[PDB]
């Protein structure tokens, strides 16, 4: 019924609603308004689907809550999958098991996809009779169509003598290590047998990025990465002579890498140590095209005294190009409460959506998407069906909002 | 071996020095891990209850085609290592074993049943008399 | 048969301890037999007279120099 | 043994109105009434990453609010409570620890069915073989319903070698986990010898071969953690717990990606079902800069839980950053991502009836004229100082042969204790004397 | 036996009646009635146990008892209740974060003791037989009224060869999982009497029955608990540094089972005494955790002493009494101690110098509580020890004015050398 | 060799038997109140009485803290332990600073332990059973007794063991004409090989042929252990050997200390006074000198008078040179001596004088006595007037280059051109601080 991924703050959001041109539309695909920065958002995307100009930056800049980081979420879902899509806060990079530059190049590599083909034979069927002759013996697998029997050889009878596969078992065999895996016991886990011919050739493409591959070629059974044991991979040894072979991979036909993408979110927590570094690391080859944000204007540099926008040194702040996003109005604010209320199964009046238009424009807009919620909820107490104006006006009352709070503050608290 | 240990290397006779430098009794000073296991096995039995809410396969397996030199030369690896620590390991598979499951500790067979308290104090006053009992019940799953 | 008994005993006030092999009594021997002693001198050279620190594999004779 | 134990729910008529005494909870009408709509959305199971911020002076009912609303949704929705202190983490990344609570607040109840194998084992012969390892075992268990043999892996062999087990005793087997436990020799050989160190356990009842349904409920920073830090039987693996056993990082790959998708595959075939939790962070107000800011991606994540912040302060510096201030000690951009409840400054007469409730909790027997000085004495401090003159005064009038509690006793419990206003100024007094 | 004595070795308990009515000078506790009388209120509180999670503090001027307060409370207390004294600068570890060691430090002061009724068999052995070869053998025990021949299985013989025990050992066999634990030798000795062998020592046989049943009881801290349970390292709670424990995966199911425990009766509750000694250095994270972690039922009470006033807490740059926050300090009630006084002071230095049985005359008693007046009480009670070695080497009976004022001008109590520090050594 | 250090003249405190002390004995001169003041303390130790104890050597920088400090461990002798350490020994990646200074508290704190064990050496010539009359039903004679002969240097003796001991040799698969080891008290019996004296002949097998053990086949000698209780500590916590393993991660570098204080009141601070009551062993607690002590952290001086407090420590010899500093680790705290008030008032401040020159001229006497070099009497003195301009340290150190280019120059004694040379050479702080503030 409910799935581990639930109604989140970007759902609506399902990519940028752009024409064939690369024009917004006033109101598509969860996006409102936000025609400049939404249209700027489709350039940067094609020319990230074209792969050829790599190692460029730009930063979403605007107001607190101008849709900076729906307009991130879009640009990944029409990026689609097959195309990683790295998505950090600024905040991940400062780690104790590997040094914040580290972080930041191995996120750089995450961002960096290799596609390559594999043309491996699987077997599909189901077990019909297993034998073993104190050695060697027979296996007999059956599928709707046809049956046959098969030599078991030292692999084969050794591999199936440790797993517990027996007759009447849908299996799969991988003639290339013979990995077996059964999908169900019988007919009805159990699960039918599967249909057309037994062994089939099957092509396999797997997109694995630099930082996979580095992780596979630096320690024995090296593939660690599920838990992040490596504290940092060997620079210049390890590290450069993988992208010299993924270079003769390439422009040999064995394999094409795919540019991703990456999101540094809340930029302005990269201290001056990760700003220098992204002034080099973007000059690579093998360098995506990342996007960023941040809500601060000129505010300070997290090392120094220094002030820059965005508190980014003007370095950096030169090297990229910036997106301002403008505020919303009445009627995008109104639009997108109302795409969020069909996201979920609330349905508020006309009325009703005139009120929380007007409380979003007067306070902020992030408050006016929760307070839908808790008025929905509300208006399940008194045993109604639709959101009226009285349940919001209860809810507004009920939960406060930041300005409201603040002004609250008349009684002196802790320090 | 024993840089500054308080405790004497391997003794290879009286013939030299090293033997009349280090009392035995500063040597029952130290506990072995072995040692501290004899100690404490009554509260490693009795107090190490916890297991770990999922428990999954040790390797995180990684489906390839990989080249043959190298599940071979793994398994060797694997073959060496086991051959070696695990008849050191061995006892550690008492805590092992209290870590991995956890069964009832026989405590709440009487508890859980008040007519079993009765019985248990009578029939320790009856064998401490030297009686023999029998006991009669209509359920032979209650004997068990 | 095979029966090796260790008998410990609290005899009159003090403890003793027998070790009895009920099998047979000649296991009572059996056990501690040997008592090889070793009687090697140096085998001194014939060329030199000197004390002798080899044997060569060839004429077995042991040499020193 | 009482501490946080008067609070049981938050005490909400049918209508979501808090009524006024109630579920030994008083006062707050407002915030109660307010989380009740926040439990109504945590029993929902539709939205994802929620914040609220109980915010108020020291000492009004935010902690027990979050703790009623833990009694409110029962012991079925994982409840995490965590303090802002434990971020800062010297083993582990400190974002990591925010990013493992997370997780750890998701609750997933998945029914299992696992096989058990056990009875008196009859022999254990070795099937030997050339490679020249042991083939198999054959191992034949005797049960009250019958005697049957079977056929085990070598592993499970070496366990039971492991086990120091004999012929004739009872065994515990799981096919499952591969533990084979020593319950005991067969209870029909007490007789055999006079003493002996074997304890004796009765021939295990039913069928040889059984399986049964179990119903566990886990969250999933389990399984991220299980396959973070891998564990299993007779893996020398295992050496990664001792010489390799520091905190984990679950790269993200591992933390979502693979764990969703199977537990996804569990949960869309029948077998898992999903329970969101509530993270309660109390003492937020003194978090690092980057902690608040990584919270933006945290709680815009469609898998986050419904969070229930606590905050003290009024206006102070951010810690982390040194130099801005913000409302709550928390930054705007993430204040505006919550829904902050309000938590008003109890009244005397609400004090004066917190301290009642409080006084029957714990077994105490106080009188009309004691609990209204109490009310007296709490007007001029604050109201966690009066209600803890209870305790104390029980045990002296224990001492003073009155079964109860009178004037005196609070007013010489009132007298050898003092509190943080009263003490302040006896500092202040003799100044340059504390040192 | 060798421990020698320290500055706070003289207390050995709060002077109170069956009333907590705190005496004038007994049992070394000397004056300070209000804050003694707070303290053993709160002791009282300690030994009854049915309310966790609260704190108290002395406050008070530098050397006011304070921590002579806390041991004597410690002392009193007694064993079988965990106490746990630690300075404010302990937690400041390298290996686990503040709020770990605050974790540690509160659950080493909750102790879980199961009533374990284990039958086993206590008497002198009279004769041993083990046939070698399985292995099978018969033992024989004597008490002061009984004797009975036991038929030896093969592991009681192969336990009993590991212990290799002979004739006349006194040895108790545990019927459970036979471990043999010899407590001596009975009246028997000469295993060849030609042999070597070193000195023989005998004690009586046991008495009553063979066999009978009595109590063993085992306990251990919370905290011991979660660290044999934190991870599989065979021998924990030891192991020389090492504590790394999982918040949920082993703390709350340690919780969990305890309560179970307790439900159904196996080890219930002893709930202990947690001295922060010198608590102003805590960070303010660590105030901001023990705000919580005392709203637990495993949360035992705390004691702090502290000298710091109207003080900048540590961590920040805010101004607070006793250098803690008023959010922490909302929980506590406060104590105060007055400063000693003159025949105060006087009686304290009397009681130290003779626990250091050290004599001294009428007039040195006056003279030491002038210094120690004018000065403060450690030097006084410093220089009881010091003036009590100028006379011993002068083949001296009691200590007299003569030595002490001697002594006194042989160092520099505070004010003295600072006064002196007029060369501008170093800055 | 002896390899003359800075301090290798100071022998003791001169301290006369009436406790006074004398204008100049045992290398040191001067510093007569401090000299008899420090003197004291040494009787404190010497007594094994009190814990806890603290004394600060408050002075000038270079008038002698050092020098009467070490001097102590003179005057109480190496048999009672001295564990000497800087404050900045505290600071550690691997160990909490507060953990540092209990360790070295136990350090200070000695235990010395004697043992007396009996032990049989020399080539065993037979061993043969000693028949007890079938104790047994009538199944076979019994081993009462075995007879073993061992053979050494001194003589031959035939001697009578446990039938045990002859379980235990008949498994250790020893032969007749080897060495073998008995231990009585303990029973285990160890071998040393055969005798190489008359067994083996010119093979090449390193079996260890132990020669004929020389001396009585039966010899006991009392073994005097001196362990400290850090040692015995660190031992209980990394443990060594070749099984268990957890032992048997030896490839690790394992420095983790900061024993658990339940180690302490358990195991051996406990097996410590179950020694010490039954006879065993006898303490000896010895000193804790920490110079530098204004290098301590605020945590570590807060911790400082907590440790102080407790039962089991050794006095403590405190060397603060700063006059009136701020503390390291607070802010616009003025305490004095860089300590704060508070340890202040625990310890016992002895204060040193400064060193006239005539009191400097004989501290350069006995350092070139020391040292060996053959000074003439107007270098001294010249050496002394030019020390009275700086402090002692440079004029003191200005014996060793004279020496030298005495020795170039065709010298036997350091003459008043010497240092005079090496005087232009070389400069004190205050002449390097005037050319430097001369210059940019
Ligand atoms: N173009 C848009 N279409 C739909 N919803 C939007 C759009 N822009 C903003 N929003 C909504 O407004 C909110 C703005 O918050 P967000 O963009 O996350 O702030 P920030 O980017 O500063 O982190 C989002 O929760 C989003 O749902
Ligand atoms: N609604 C309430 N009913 C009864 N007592 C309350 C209530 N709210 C707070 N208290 C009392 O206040 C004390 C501390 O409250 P707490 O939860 O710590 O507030 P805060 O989180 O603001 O410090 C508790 O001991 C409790 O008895
Ligand atoms: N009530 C008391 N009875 C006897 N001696 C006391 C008492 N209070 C303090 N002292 C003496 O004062 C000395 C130091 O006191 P201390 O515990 O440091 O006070 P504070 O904790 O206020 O610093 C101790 O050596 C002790 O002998
Ligand atoms: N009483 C003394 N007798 C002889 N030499 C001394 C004496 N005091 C100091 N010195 C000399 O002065 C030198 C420096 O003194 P030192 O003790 O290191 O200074 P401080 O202890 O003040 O740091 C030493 O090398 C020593 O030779």
């Amino acid at each position: 019924v409910t799935r581990i991924e639930r109604i989140g703050a970007h759902s609506h959001i399902r990519g940028l609603g752009l024409d064939d041109a690369l024009e917004p539309r006033q109101a598509s695909q969860g996006m409102v308004g936000q025609l400049a920065a939404r249209r700027a958002a489709g350039v940067v995307l094609e020319m990230i689907r074209e792969g050829k100009i790599a190692g460029r930056a730009v930063l979403i800049a605007g107001q607190p809550g101008t849709g900076k980081t729906a307009i991130a979420m879009g640009m990944a879902q029409a990026l689609g999958p097959d195309t990683p899509f790295t998505a950090i806060a600024g905040s991940e990079i400062f780690s104790l098991e590997m040094s914040k530059t580290e972080a930041l190049t191995q996120a750089f590599r995450r961002s960096i996809g290799v596609r390559i083909k594999e043309e491996t034979e699987i077997i599909e069927g189901e077990v019909v009779e297993i034998q073993i002759d104190r050695k060697v013996g027979k296996l007999t697998l059956k599928t709707t169509e046809m049956e046959t029997i098969y030599d078991l050889g030292t692999k084969m009878i050794e591999s199936l003598t440790k797993d517990k596969v027996q007759a009447g078992d849908v299996i799969t065999i991988d003639k290339a290590t013979g990995k077996i895996s059964k999908l169900g016991r019988s007919f009805t886990k159990f699960v039918q047998c599967p249909d057309g011919e037994l062994q089939k050739r099957k092509e396999v493409v797997h997109t694995v990025s630099l930082h996979e591959i580095d992780v596979i070629n630096s320690r024995t059974q090296g593939f660690l990465a599920l838990f992040s044991g490596d504290t940092g991979e060997i620079k210049s040894e390890v590290r450069e002579q993988i992208n010299a072979k993924v270079a003769e991979w390439r422009e040999e036909g064995k394999a094409e890498i795919i540019p991703g993408v990456l999101f540094i979110d809340e930029v302005h927590m990269l201290d001056i140590e990760s700003f220098s570094f992204l002034n080099r690391a973007l000059e690579s080859d093998m360098a995506p095209v990342l996007i960023m944000a941040t809500n601060r204007g000129i505010t300070r540099i997290r090392g120094t005294s220094y002030q820059s926008p965005h508190g980014i040194p003007i370095d950096l702040l030169d090297r990229l190009l910036i997106v301002s996003t403008t505020p919303y109005s009445e009627k995008d604010t109104k639009q997108i409460l109302r795409i969020r209320c069909e996201e979920e199964d609330v349905e508020m009046s006309e009325d009703a959506y005139t009120v929380l238009t007007r409380i979003g424009l007067e306070t902020s807009l992030r408050y006016a998407i929760q307070l839908i919620t808790a008025a929905s909820l509300v208006c399940r107490k008194r045993k109604g069906t639709e959101v009226q104006v009285d349940d919001i006006k209860r809810v507004y009352s009920l939960f406060l909002d930041e300005s409201r709070s603040t002004q609250y503050m008349k009684e002196y608290q802790d320090a | 071996q024993p840089v500054a240990s308080p405790i004497g290397p391997r003794s290879p006779g009286p013939s030299h020095p090293t033997f009349w430098t280090y009392t035995e009794a500063a040597h029952r000073a130290v506990l072995f891990p072995q040692q501290r296991l004899d100690q404490l096995s009554e509260i490693i039995e009795r107090f190490i209850f916890v297991m770990p809410p999922v428990e999954a396969p040790p390797p995180s397996l990684h489906a390839c085609h990989p080249p043959p030199w190298l599940a071979p030369r793994q398994a060797a690896f694997q073959e060496q290592l086991a051959s070696e620590l695990w008849p050191r390991a061995r006892p550690l598979h008492r805590i092992v074993c209290n870590m991995r499951t956890q069964f009832p500790d026989l405590r709440l067979i009487q508890y859980d049943c008040g007519k079993l308290q009765t019985l248990a104090v009578l029939l320790r006053q009856l064998k401490a008399e030297g009686h023999r009992v029998l006991i009669f019940t209509q359920m032979t799953r209650m004997l068990d | 048969g095979p029966i090796i008994t260790y008998h410990s005993v609290t005899v009159p006030r003090c403890s003793r301890t027998f070790i009895t092999f009920s099998d047979d009594a000649t296991f009572e021997e059996w056990f501690p037999q040997g008592r090889p002693p070793k009687v090697p001198v140096r085998e001194v050279c014939p060329v030199t007279h000197r004390p002798a620190l080899y044997r060569d594999p060839v004429t077995d004779i042991p040499y020193a120099t | 043994i009482a501490s946080h134990s008067h609070v049981k729910g938050l005490g909400l008529d049918e209508s979501g109105l808090a009524k006024q005494a109630a579920s030994g909870l008083v006062g707050q009408e407002n915030a109660r009434e307010a989380c009740g709509v926040i439990v109504e959305l945590i029993k929902s199971k539709k939205m994802a990453g929620r914040a609220v911020l109980l915010a108020g002076p020291p000492g009004t009912g935010k902690t027990a609010l979050a703790l009623a609303i833990a009694q409110e949704l029962g012991s079925k929705v994982p409840f995490c409570p965590m303090v802002g202190s434990e971020v800062y983490s010297t083993e582990i990344k400190k974002t990591e620890v925010l990013m493992e609570n997370f997780r750890r607040a998701i609750g997933l109840r998945i029914k299992e069915t696992k096989e058990v194998y056990e009875g008196e084992v009859t022999e254990l012969t070795p099937c030997e073989t050339e490679n020249k390892t042991i083939s198999h075992v054959i191992i034949g268990l005797k049960t009250a319903k019958g005697t049957k043999q079977l056929k085990l892996d070598p592993s499970i062999f070496e366990s039971l070698q492991k086990e120091r087990v004999e012929a004739g005793d009872v065994i515990y087997i799981e096919a499952n986990s591969g533990a084979v436990k020593r319950q005991g020799r067969c209870d029909t050989y007490a007789t055999e010898f006079d003493l002996e160190a074997e304890e004796y356990v009765p021939l295990p009842k039913g069928d040889v071969h059984k399986k049964k349904e179990i119903i566990q409920d886990v969250t999933l920073h389990d399984l991220d953690v299980a396959n973070a830090r891998p564990q299993g039987g007779q893996d020398i693996l295992s050496m990664m717990g001792q010489l390799m056993k520091p905190k984990k990082t679950e790269i993200t790959d591992k933390l979502r990606g693979e764990i969703n998708k199977v537990v996804n595959k569990y949960i869309d075939q029948g077998i898992a079902e999903l329970v969101p939790g509530v993270l309660f962070v109390d003492e937020v107000h003194m978090l690092d800069i980057e902690c608040f800011t990584y919270l933006h991606r945290a709680l815009e994540s469609s898998i986050a839980p419904i969070v229930i912040f606590a905050s003290n302060r009024g206006n102070c510096v951010i810690r982390g950053t040194e130099d801005i201030t913000s409302p709550h000690g928390i930054p705007l951009d993430l204040l505006d991502r919550v829904m902050i409840i309000r938590t008003m400054l109890y009244t005397p007469q609400e004090m004066k009836q917190i301290i009642k409730i409080r006084a029957q909790t714990e077994g105490i027997n106080i009188s009309e004229e004691a609990l209204n000085h109490l009310g007296e004495i709490g007007t001029k401090t604050t109201l966690r100082y009066s209600v803890q003159l209870l305790t104390p005064a029980n045990l002296l009038a224990k001492i003073n042969g009155k079964d109860s509690i009178e004037k005196e006793h609070v007013e010489e419990i009132s007298e050898l204790f003092y509190d943080a206003k009263s003490s302040a100024k006896i500092l202040a007094d003799q100044q340059d004397k504390y040192m």
